[PDB]
This record gives C-alpha cells, sequence and structure tokens, in this order.
C-alpha cells in the first residue's frame, strides 16, 4: 500500500 | 455493431470476454515470469518475458511474480504487459474498436483508478471506459437487487450491503485476508509435516493442493479431535514429478483461518463476524432483507462446506426468530464477470461510459466524479 | 364572404358523423341562422366546413374537389357507393376500395379487355387500373413494381390481391393462379387467429412475388412471410383463440389417425384454454381441418409429412400441460411419472429422463469448464413457452418453404411484380404488445408512402418548371425515433428483460423518466401509472404495460434443442432445425423482420391499395359513417387528403379553363385577364401546360361565374321581354 | 311626358282596353311600358305595380292616369352586347343555346315566343349573329 500493509 | 469488452483484473485469474455472452472466453493467471538462468543454447527463440499460461507452463525456469497484490496494482509495466496480452493475444481484437469495462475492489487508493484510466485512454486509445465495483456486479449476476455480498478472490475480501439498488457506503467492510494469503499459511503447516515449498513455482504447486483437497469443517473442534484420532480424513496427492504426499488435518485446518485470522496474526475476526458487523451498521428497517439474502462470490468461497459453516455461525450470532439464507450458486467463481456482462449490455448504461472527449477535457481526475 | 345566403355547410350530429346545412343569411364580420336538409341556431365557438359546389361531387377522384375535408370525402364515398354503386375510388396514387360483401360484374374478362392498354387518365378506377400501371412501369424499366394492400381484417385484402394477379394471368397467360389460390387454406390455418373484433384475422405479412420472363409471360411465384406474431402461440387475451390449426386438430382428435396423439378436447390443454372461447361462430373446425389437408395435398406435401406436422402440433400442446412444482424459490422439479411429459417424450421420440433433466436445469460452459445449475419455476415456465414458440415458428417457416417448392418454378426469373398483404393500423379499448408491434410496422410503411408520394409530386412540379419550394414534406420520423431509436420504447423493453427483478411497474417508470416531457409525441394517461400514450400518424392510442414482459421474453436453452435434434422416431423434427439468435427477444426479432420487409419494398416502386369494411355485422352493400370514419382514419387516407389540401390540390389545362371562362370573360392573355379579374396571384401558379390553384379558388371562380351569369340573365330576359310586351302591344294595335 | 305624348300614349293604352270601361288590366301595363321603349324586369314591373296579388293582377282595372306615374318612374348597347357575348370568339351563338338559355335561365320565357323572335336569325350551322339579333330587338 504505502504505509500499513506491504503493498 | 460494437460490443463492450468486459475485464476483471482480479489477482490470479484474469478473465475477459465480450459483453452479452454467457461466460468469459479468456481466463489465465495474472502472472508474469522472467527467466533467471543463463541460457546456453543459441538461436532459441528466447524472449524477454512470458505472460499467463506461457509462464505457467515454463515456470520451472522462471521467477513468477504477480503485479496485483490485494487489489492494488503494484507494477505498471507488467500490468501493461498483461492487458496487452489480453486484448491482442487472447481476444485478438483491437481496443480502438470497443469500449471497455473494468472491475475493481472498493476502498482502495484513488491513484489506482487514475492510472488505470490514463493507461486505457493513452496507450490503447479505448474509445470509452468505465470502472465498476465487484460486489455490485455480483448482484446483477445473481438476479437480485437486494442483498449483502461477500466477495473474495485472491487478496481483498469485502462485504457490500445493497438495498433496492442503493449502496450503503458506511457499512462497507474490507479485509485483506482471502485467497493468496491462505496459501502462505498452508505452506507453513505443510512444513510442519516435513515438506518444504520455497520458490514461486512451489507456491503454485501448493495452490493446486489448496484447490483440490481443502474443505471447511462444520465444527472445527470435533474434526480436529477426529483426525487426531483417525486416518479417515487423510488424503494423498501426487506432486508434478511423481512423488506422493499425504496430508491430514492440514487440509481442513487451512481454510479454517478465514474464520479465525488470529491463525496468521491479523487482528480482525473472520468473515462471519464482519458480515454480521456489517449488517449491524444498516438501519433496522432493512436488516430482515439483508439477512434474507447473502450472496457469496469469487473463488475463495468455493471450498466445500463454506456456505454451511457460514449459515451455522451467522445463525448463532443473529437473533433467533429469522431466516438466515446463504445464496451460493455453483457458478459463483465467475459471477463478477457475468454481472459485468449483463451491465455493459444494458441500454441505460450507454450514457454512463466515460468518453475520450471528457477525458481530454478533464484529465484523469474525471473518473472520480463520473464513476462511483 | 364565402359565407352568404347561398353557401352550404356541414355540421356534426351523433347519429351520423356529419349533416348538411344551408345558411339562412350570411355571417357578417357570432351565431348562425341555419336550416337543415328545418330550424337551427348553431353555436360558433370563438366556422363550419364549407361544402363544395355540387357540380364537382360524385366522381372518380377525390383530390379534385375544391374544398378537401372529411365530410366531403365521406359524402362522395356515400353517394357513389350507395347510389352509383361504384366501389373503387382514387386519392392521389392510392386506390380505395369499399368491401361490398356482394358480388359484382366488375372483375370480368370483358373488363380486363376494357382496362388493358389504358392509362390512369383514361378510365374510372378499378383494381385492374392499378395492375396495368404496374405492368406499364415494368415495361418501361427493368425496375420491379410492388402492390401493397391494407385494411382491417375482413376488408378483402385477399380478394383484392386475388383479382389483382388474375389480371396478370389473363393479360400474359401460368397455372400459378390456381396454385396460389389453392395455397390459402393452409396459410389461413397456420397463420390466422380469432381476435376480439374479428374472426380469421391475419397476424402476418404475406408477399407473393410474381416473376416474369423477358416476354412478360408469367414464370411462377415465390412466397415470403414476415412479421409473424409469435407470442400468440402461448398467450391469449380474453376472447381470443390460439392459431386456428390447434383447434382444428383438437376437434379432429376422435379420428383414427390422431388416436395415437391422445389429444384431449379443445379446453384440455393449457395453450388452447386461456382465451376462454373454444368455439368460433358458425364454423365446423372438424370440416375445416379436412379442407386444410386437402389443400396441403393439392400442393403436394406428402401424406407422411402431414402426419408429421400433426404429431409436432400435438407435441406443442402436450408440452403445454407440463407442470412444475417448486422445491425452492430458486429451484423446481417435475413431479415424477408426469403424464404430460410422458406423452410428450413418447410423441417426439426422446428420453423422458433427458427432457425431465433439461426442462428443470440449464447449462453453462466456460472455455475449460462447465456447470449444470437449476432454475426457478418462473424461469422454467418461461423456457418451456419459449421452446413452444421456437418450434412453431420453425414449423411455419417449413410449410412456407414447401409451398415455395411447389410454386417456385424451373425457368429463371427476369423481373417481377410483387403483392403484399399487410394488416392496417388498429385500435381497441385494450392495446397490448401485439397491437404495439402492428402499429409500429404501420408507422414505418406510412413513412414510405409519405416519402414516395412527396417525391412523385415534387418531380411533377419540376416537369412543370414550377418553383420547388411551395411543396412541403410531412415528416413522421420523429415518432419512429421514439419507438425504435436507442432509449426508445422497444429499447427499454429489451433492457427490462435483462434487468434483475424487472417488472411492468419499473418498466413504466423507466418510460416516464425517459420520455414523459422530453418529447411531444409521448404522453401519460391522466388517471393511470400503468399505461402510456403514443401520438401516431392517425391517432392517440393507449397501451397497457401489463403484457409486455410476459410476451417479449424469448430465450431457448440450447440443451433443449440439442435434445430434440437427437430424436430418431421421425425425420421431420430434426429436419426443422437448420445461437446468437436464441437470445433475441420477440421485439427485437420483429424489429429485424420489419427491416427485411423495408429492404424488399424500398428497392421497388410501389402502388397502393386501401380496403375499408363499412359495417361490422357484415350486411351486404350497406354503409355506416361510424365504421367508415374510423377505418378511413386507420388507413391514413384522411391524413393524405389534408397533406394534399396543403400544397396545390387543383390544376387546370389552359385552353379548357378558358373554354368556359370566356363565358365570364391563349395562355398569356388569359393569365393576364385572370390577374386583372382576381387577386389569386399568390394562390395560383403557372407552368408548361397548366395553371395550378390552391384550394377554394375554383369555388370562388364559380361564385363569380354565378354572379355574372345571373346578372346577365336578368338583363337578357328584361330586354327580350321588352319586345314580348311590345309584341302584345302591336297585336293590340291590330 | 307632355300633352302630345300623353295623348298618343293614352290612345295606345285605350287600345288595350278589352272591356270598354276605358281601363286596362295590370297585366297589360307591361305591354304599354315596353311598347313605349322601356325594358323593365318582371321584378321592376311588380314593384311599380305594388307587388300585386294574382287576383288583383288578373281582374283589377286601372285607367291611363294611374298607370302613368309607373311608366314615368320606369322610364327615368355595350352591356347588351356583352350579355349576348356570354354565350359566344367569332361573334356567334348557337341557336340551340340561345333558345335553351332564354327558356331555362333567368325569368324563363316560352318556346313559342323564342321561336317567333328567333325565326330567321340563326343560320344553317345553327349559329346566331348576336349583334344583328340584338340590333333587331333594340330597334
Ligand atoms: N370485392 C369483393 N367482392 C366480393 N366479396 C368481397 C370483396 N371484398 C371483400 N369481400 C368479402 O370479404 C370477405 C372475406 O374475404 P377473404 O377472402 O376471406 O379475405 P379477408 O378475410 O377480407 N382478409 P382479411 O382482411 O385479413 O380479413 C368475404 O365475405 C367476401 O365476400
Ligand atoms: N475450486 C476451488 N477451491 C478452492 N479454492 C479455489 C478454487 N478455485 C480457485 N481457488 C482459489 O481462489 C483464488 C482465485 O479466486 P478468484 O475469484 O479467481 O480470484 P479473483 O477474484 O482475483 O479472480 C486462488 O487463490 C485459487 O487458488
Ligand atoms: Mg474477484
Ligand atoms: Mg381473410
Ligand atoms: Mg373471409
Amino acid at each position: 500500500w504505502x504505509a500499513x500493509c506491504p503493498a | 455493431e460494437t460490443t463492450a469488452l468486459v475485464c476483471d483484473n482480479g489477482s490470479g485469474l484474469v478473465k475477459a470476454g465480450f459483453a452479452g455472452d454467457d461466460a468469459p472466453r479468456a481466463v489465465f493467471p495474472s502472472i508474469v515470469g522472467r527467466p533467471r538462468h543463463q541460457g546456453v543454447m543459441v538461436g532459441m527463440g528466447q524472449k524477454d518475458s512470458y505472460v499467463g499460461d506461457e509462464a505457467q507452463s515454463k515456470r520451472g525456469i522462471l521467477t513468477l511474480k504477480y503485479p496485483i497484490e490485494h487489489g492494488i496494482i503494484t507494477n505498471w509495466d507488467d500490468m501493461e504487459k498483461i492487458w496487452h496480452h489480453t486484448f491482442y493475444n487472447e481476444l485478438r481484437v483491437a481496443p480502438e474498436e470497443h469500449p471497455t469495462l473494468l472491475t475493481e475492489a472498493p476502498l482502495n487508493p484513488k491513484a489506482n483508478r487514475e492510472k488505470m484510466t490514463q493507461i486505457m485512454f493513452e496507450t490503447f486509445n479505448v474509445p470509452a471506459m468505465y470502472v465498476a465495483i465487484q460486489a455490485v456486479l455480483s448482484l446483477y449476476a445473481s438476479g437480485r437487487t437486494t442483498g449483502i455480498v461477500l466477495d473474495s478472490g485472491d487478496g481483498v475480501t469485502h462485504n457490500v450491503p445493497i438495498y433496492e439498488g442503493y449502496a450503503l457506503p458506511h457499512a462497507i467492510m474490507r479485509l485483506d485476508l482471502a485467497g493468496r494469503d491462505l496459501t502462505d499459511y498452508l505452506m507453513k503447516i505443510l512444513t510442519e509435516r516435513g515438506y518444504s515449498f520455497v520458490t514461486t513455482a512451489e507456491r503454485e504447486i501448493v495452490r493446486d493442493i489448496k484447490e483440490k483437497l481443502c474443505y471447511v469443517a462444520l465444527d472445527f473442534e470435533n474434526e480436529m479431535a477426529t483426525a487426531a484420532s483417525s486416518s479417515s480424513l487423510e488424503k494423498s496427492y501426487e506432486l508434478p514429478d511423481g512423488q506422493v504426499i499425504t496430508i491430514g488435518n492440514e487440509r481442513f485446518r487451512c481454510p479454517e483461518t478465514l474464520f479465525q485470522p488470529s491463525f496468521i496474526g491479523m487482528e480482525s475476526a473472520g468473515i462471519h463476524e464482519t458480515t454480521y458487523n456489517s449488517i449491524m451498521k444498516c438501519d433496522i428497517d432493512i436488516r430482515k432483507d439483508l439477512y434474507a439474502n447473502n450472496v457469496m462470490s469469487g473463488g475463495t468461497t468455493m471450498y466445500p462446506g463454506i456456505a454451511d459453516r457460514m449459515q451455522k455461525e451467522i445463525t448463532a450470532l443473529a437473533p433467533s426468530t429469522m431466516k438466515i439464507k446463504i445464496i451460493a450458486p455453483p457458478e459463483r467463481k465467475y459471477s463478477v464477470w457475468i454481472g459485468g456482462s449483463i451491465l455493459a449490455s444494458l441500454s441505460t448504461f450507454q450514457q454512463m461510459w466515460i468518453t475520450k472527449q471528457e477525458y481530454d477535457e478533464a484529465g484523469p481526475s474525471i473518473v472520480h466524479r463520473k464513476c462511483f | 364572404e364565402l359565407y352568404t345566403k347561398y353557401a352550404r355547410v356541414w355540421i356534426p350530429d351523433p347519429e351520423e358523423v356529419w349533416k348538411s346545412a344551408e345558411l339562412l343569411k350570411d355571417y357578417k364580420p357570432k351565431v348562425l341562422q341555419l336550416r337543415l336538409e328545418k330550424d337551427l341556431e348553431y353555436c360558433l365557438d370563438p366556422l363550419p366546413p364549407l361544402r363544395n359546389p355540387d357540380i364537382l361531387v360524385g366522381e372518380n377522384d377525390l383530390t379534385a374537389l375544391s374544398y378537401l375535408h372529411e365530410p366531403a370525402v365521406l359524402h362522395n364515398l356515400k353517394v357513389r357507393f350507395i347510389d352509383s354503386k361504384l366501389i373503387y375510388t382514387y386519392c392521389g396514387i392510392v386506390l380505395v376500395a369499399i368491401n361490398p360483401y356482394e358480388q359484382l360484374p366488375i372483375y370480368g374478362e370483358d373488363i380486363i379487355n376494357a382496362y388493358s392498354g389504358q392509362n390512369m387518365g383514361d378510365m374510372d378506377p378499378h383494381i385492374f387500373a392499378v395492375a396495368e400501371e404496374a405492368y406499364k412501369q415494368m415495361a418501361r424499366d427493368e425496375r420491379n413494381q410492388s402492390i401493397i394492400v391494407s385494411g382491417e381484417s375482413g376488408a378483402g385484402k385477399t380478394v383484392s390481391a386475388k383479382y389483382a394477379m388474375r389480371y396478370f394471368a389473363t393479360v400474359s397467360g401460368a397455372n400459378v393462379e390456381e396454385k396460389v389460390l389453392a395455397s390459402n387454406p393452409i396459410m389461413e390455418s397456420i397463420g390466422n387467429a380469432k381476435t376480439t373484433r374479428n374472426d380469421n384475422s391475419s397476424r402476418f405479412g404475406k408477399y407473393i412475388e410474381i416473376g416474369f420472363d423477358k416476354r412478360y409471360r408469367i414464370i411462377g411465384a415465390n412466397m415470403r412471410t414476415y412479421l409473424l406474431e409469435k407470442s400468440r402461440v402461448v398467450f391469449q387475451a380474453e376472447e381470443e383463440r390460439n392459431y386456428h390449426i390447434f383447434y382444428q386438430l383438437c376437434a379432429s382428435a376422435a379420428l383414427p389417425e390422431f388416436k395415437t396423439l391422445r389429444l384431449g378436447n379443445a379446453n384440455y390443454f393449457h395453450y388452447t384454454k386461456q382465451g376462454g372461447s373454444p368455439v368460433i361462430d358458425g364454423i365446423d373446425d372438424a370440416k375445416e381441418m379436412v379442407n386444410t389437408r386437402q389443400a396441403c395435398t393439392l400442393l403436394g406435401i406428402s401424406d407422411s409429412y402431414q402426419m408429421g406436422i400433426f404429431r409436432i402440433l400435438a407435441g406443442i400442446l402436450h408440452l403445454g400441460n407440463v407442470e412444475f412444482a417448486s422445491r425452492d424459490s430458486d429451484s423446481c422439479a417435475i413431479p415424477p411419472k408426469h403424464d404430460p411429459l410422458t406423452i410428450f417424450c413418447d410423441l417426439m421420440g426422446v428420453d423422458y429422463e433427458e427432457m425431465a433433466h433439461w426442462l428443470c436445469h440449464r447449462k453453462l460452459a466456460t472455455a475449460t469448464e462447465t456447470y449444470i445449475k437449476p432454475i426457478s419455476k418462473l424461469h422454467a415456465i418461461n423456457a418451456r413457452d419459449a421452446l413452444a414458440k421456437h418450434i412453431y415458428a420453425n414449423l411455419f417457416n417449413w410449410i412456407v418453404d414447401h409451398v415455395n417448392k411447389a410454386l417456385h418454378s424451373t425457368v429463371k426469373q427476369h423481373s417481377f411484380i410483387g403483392v403484399l398483404d399487410i394488416y392496417g393500423f388498429e385500435t381497441f379499448e385494450i392495446n397490448s404488445f401485439e397491437q404495439f408491434c402492428i402499429n409500429y410496422a404501420n408507422e414505418k410503411l406510412q413513412q414510405q408512402f409519405n416519402m414516395h408520394v412527396f417525391k412523385l409530386e415534387q418531380e411533377e412540379y419540376m416537369k412543370e418548371q414550377i418553383p420547388w419550394t411551395l411543396i412541403d414534406f410531412y415528416d413522421n420520423q420523429p415518432c419512429i425515433n421514439l419507438i425504435e431509436a436507442k432509449m426508445g420504447v422497444l429499447d427499454l423493453l429489451d433492457e427490462e428483460c435483462k434487468m434483475p427483478k424487472g417488472s411492468d411497474d419499473t418498466w413504466a417508470q423507466k418510460l416516464y423518466n425517459t420520455h414523459l416531457n422530453k418529447c411531444a409525441l409521448f404522453e401519460k394517461p391522466r388517471l393511470s401509472n400503468k399505461a402510456f400514450i403514443i401520438k401516431h400518424f392517425a391517432d392517440k392510442v393507449e397501451y397497457q404495460c401489463e403484457g409486455f414482459l410476459e410476451k417479449n421474453k424469448d430465450t431457448v436453452y440450447e440443451e433443449q434443442i440439442k435434445v430434440l435434434k437427437s430424436s430418431k422416431k421421425f425425420k421431420l423434427l430434426p429436419e426443422l432445425f437448420q445461437s446468437k439468435e436464441h437470445k433475441k427477444t420477440v421485439g427485437h426479432q420483429f424489429r429485424n423482420s420489419l427491416h427485411l420487409l423495408m429492404e424488399t419494398l424500398n428497392a421497388t416502386t410501389p402502388h397502393y391499395v386501401r380496403c375499408i369494411k363499412p359495417n361490422d355485422f357484415k350486411f351486404p352493400f350497406t354503409f355506416d359513417e361510424k365504421r367508415a370514419v374510423q377505418q378511413l382514419r386507420a388507413c391514413g387516407v384522411l391524413e393524405t387528403i389534408r397533406i394534399s389540401a396543403a400544397g396545390f390540390p387543383s390544376r387546370w389545362t389552359y385552353q379548357e379553363f378558358f373554354s368556359r371562362y370566356r363565358v365570364l370573360m391563349r395562355k398569356q392573355t388569359c393569365k393576364n385577364v385572370l390577374e386583372k379579374l382576381i387577386l389569386d396571384k399568390d394562390k395560383y401558379q403557372f407552368g408548361k401546360t397548366k395553371i395550378f390553384f390552391r384550394a377554394g379558388q375554383v369555388a370562388y371562380l364559380e361564385k363569380i361565374r354565378a354572379d355574372k351569369l345571373r346578372a346577365a340573365c336578368i338583363r337578357i330576359q328584361k330586354t327580350i321581354r321588352g319586345w314580348l310586351m311590345r309584341k302584345k302591344y302591336m297585336r293590340m294595335r291590330r | 311626358f307632355n300633352k302630345d305624348q300623353l295623348e298618343e300614349f293614352k290612345e295606345a293604352f285605350e287600345l288595350f282596353d278589352r272591356v270598354g270601361d276605358g281601363k286596362i288590366l295590370y297585366s297589360q301595363c307591361g305591354d304599354v311600358m315596353r311598347a313605349l321603349g322601356q325594358n323593365p324586369t318582371n321584378a321592376e314591373v311588380l314593384k311599380v305595380l305594388g307587388n300585386p296579388k294574382s287576383d288583383e293582377l288578373k281582374s283589377r282595372r286601372v285607367d291611363f292616369e294611374t298607370f302613368l306615374p309607373m311608366l314615368q318612374a320606369v322610364a327615368k348597347y355595350e352591356d347588351y352586347l356583352e350579355g349576348f357575348r356570354v354565350f359566344d370568339g367569332n361573334g356567334k351563338v348557337m341557336g340551340a343555346e340561345l333558345r335553351h338559355v332564354l327558356t331555362t335561365l333567368g325569368e324563363k320565357m316560352t318556346e313559342e315566343e323564342v321561336e317567333t323572335v328567333l325565326a330567321g336569325h340563326e343560320d344553317s350551322n345553327g349559329c346566331i349573329n348576336y349583334e344583328a339579333f340584338l340590333k333587331h330587338i333594340l330597334s
């Protein structure tokens, strides 16, 4: 994604 | 005349076809493989990289990777490759000839819709296009105007409630658990039984086990006590080379994690609870009709028994006096495409396509106001 | 004014749509003293039609009358039909015929002699007078000619076409006409229905292409059919029958051959029963079957195929009795040992257990993978009825094609003249998908007529070197765009068949949102939210939304046809069938068949007939304004009349004008002496051989005629009376 | 009219007295008016007569003195030509047509009157020189 999750 | 292209990017399978027919006429994984070894033989037709069913077949020598992870697109060059392969090789139809309809999961970064439009207009010159929520199309596919949808592919799981064709934004729940990241768990529990699958090719081999042999236990605790006591649940499967592997409680134990995401160390409760806690955010006048229709969609809902586990525990959570009905046709793996195929063939929908005139006027910002 | 002591007018009355009125003394620039046919005072509303000068009335062609309006036309048709006993009449190119219900001398060989060679100027109208123009145009050019026939049913479209071609047979000399007239019993039986206002209504367009060889002797014929009304097979409104063949067959059922079929009585079967009315008045179904078979034999379908045909129709009926019990809302099954399905699967030589499977289930194939899945009891009943409609339409196309094989003939066909029977514009209290489609097809033919008549006027004007611009085009493209353009009524109906939980309530609401004020031609009936109104060329017609989603749904699940095709018991069934098309709705199939009809006719320069049926209890040679005003509107003649009163209706060859008018009073001098007499100037025009007038100038010209001739007579008589009395004086001097 | 005119006209009037009372009938009034050069219509004659009823027209008798004001009041070619030219452009008129119009239009006359006045004025084709017939009847 951009913050929390890896993508 | 001209007929819309209808495409669902998913993760794993891409499935595409012309609107107004019964089922997609291209399905292939959304996978791109690049070769990693030194090629020795000369004059071989060796190639930059492979897409889809090619990379599945050659996968022994490839690094497979997926350009879509939890419904976000993470690579753009590989995604362009996959769409390019879809339109030219799989459908053998130019984009210029046809408006395109594209599918997406809700609650995910707006940059994704911006980029996906910018590509479809600029590189393909698709004459018009639209971007649509998966859950919405599952109701078109199942013949209903009211219901709560549970849709899970690889990556994203989400619930959308819909009541007489109004959406209910505040009640939308989204969950990253489903489908890909069951398999990463299943690899670990198989490691407990002394098999080790490391590379991405071995990941595809695990995924084929998961599709073949997992099922959901009506009561998890009785079935663990049973398989602990007995071999009767135990089935054996033949790896591609001709070894044979035997798997026990691991087969039901893997899809249990959809009901207890603590198994992988996520915080949130399973699909039964987010489905219920979605219904709880709707106004009391409609809950009877949401409880009366639940539509399950996408491949992760295929496991034998998942509907009947779901009905049992929602019936435990829900107040006692009502029908809980779970509606899960055998076709459900394609329902998002089938519903897109209905939707793009309507006449009313012909006024809703974003057209190149407007994109050229407005830039890619337009997608947010015109589309959902 | 044009109103004077002497003028005459028409005023309305309930018993007969118009009555004549003399005018007691003039309207002055109110309310009118009138006297009738013996007292009236008649309200003007803040003026009545001026009757034409009676020197014109009574004649071949209506367009000539100086004042063109509905009571004058209906007057001519009354006088010449009842008193003169002439049926045929002309309105521009349109021929007009009143059905007499009575035989006449006019069709005889001596009349064939009389017309053959003549042109349209030469004679009084008769159907042969059109047939000989068609033949003259076909001689002038390779170009084919068409003859187009319209009316309500029982207006005699068939008898008119019959004589129309008998004229060809007698001029050219091919034992086609015997065969064509022997084809009719079966195409009545398969093609016609009882309807609320008629028996033996024809529900389809039938085109007989009469083909000629270079010598214009007749080769043969080819037959086509369009616009067959499929939905009637499975559904009737109250007081309608299903297509006659079903009832002829059911009445026969006691007979030896048909014993095999286990046919019930006429109200045993779900498809026959719904309409309510098994017995047509005064007709032997049991005999009419026999005349059907006899004519089928005369066109040389073997007695094997006739028993095939009746097997298939018994199949369609026994199929109709299949009944589904729901085991979920989502799913249903046929309760086992179901006698309707048992007999159906025996009759059509298939496995009971496969029709049992495929009626209840539908199958979907992905490119690698395929699923059986069940369907709801509603979808089951829809799919069964759609299968009956599919079988029936394919059987009709097959008897069409066999009749073709026996008509159609060995010598190849140089060129042809074509004869089209098609139903007219139609209204009842209750108007429903069938009437909607019929009225749409009639709107589309009326376009062609309007455009062709416009163009053949315009070219006459160019032949006179008259300035074009005075001609005006009456356009009805805005209504067709309402019915058939995208986001049109047929379009949102084909949409609502897709939409989940589609209903006639939501369909109506879509209509209103789309059109209700965005267009002038669509209107909502004041008191109802279930109906809508279209402004057609003739009429405003109110349609009920109740029917359309029942009738418009056609889909056939291919697995059902691939069951039937397997059947080995008799050849005919797999002979009938011959995948995109299976998804089309009835409305869209009709919209396509109509385009083939248009592409057939637009190729070809038409001549028209209109038939009208002057009374409803069918008494001989008797006439009612009630009935005829309606039918003359339905046939569109009353629009034609008005569109021709707009423009320049009246036209005059110079010397014959001057031949009388000097009696009041060459081309330039007479033009000038007119122009000094009268300011007609804008309302008259000049060309190579004629002056044209607008309406009502010819009357004014006779009014000035009477003014002069009366004044002259007063002077002439007083002058000669001067000697008359001086004569009695000279007598007295003696 | 002066005394000389009145004397000649009165003598003519008295010639019409068929009863000896020095009077004529109303119906002879027209003969005297027309014989003296007037060409009044039957309407004009009835107006100066007072729109008489059948009975007084047929039996009431008037002397010259009462007739005279009516004759005076009544007394006080191109139109004649155009009137004949109505039925013509070579200057002729069918004898059948003139006979028909005189016996069928306007104040219709008898066939015998028309035969007497028309005798000798139509030629072999059955055409009437209307200028000559008009001059004849105006003389
Ligand atoms: N010119 C005519 N001469 C004699 N009978 C006629 C004539 N025109 C119509 N008819 C009558 O029309 C009736 C029905 O004729 P038919 O040949 O069956 O065709 P039709 O029923 O009029 N076709 P349709 O208009 O669809 O009902 C018969 O009773 C005929 O007597
Ligand atoms: N028959 C099956 N049983 C269990 N899991 C399946 C089955 N078929 C596919 N899956 C899994 O579901 C995922 C594919 O779901 P899908 O709906 O195709 O995803 P998407 O919606 O992204 O296309 C993959 O992880 C696949 O392994
Ligand atoms: Mg998906
Ligand atoms: Mg008929
Ligand atoms: Mg008939």
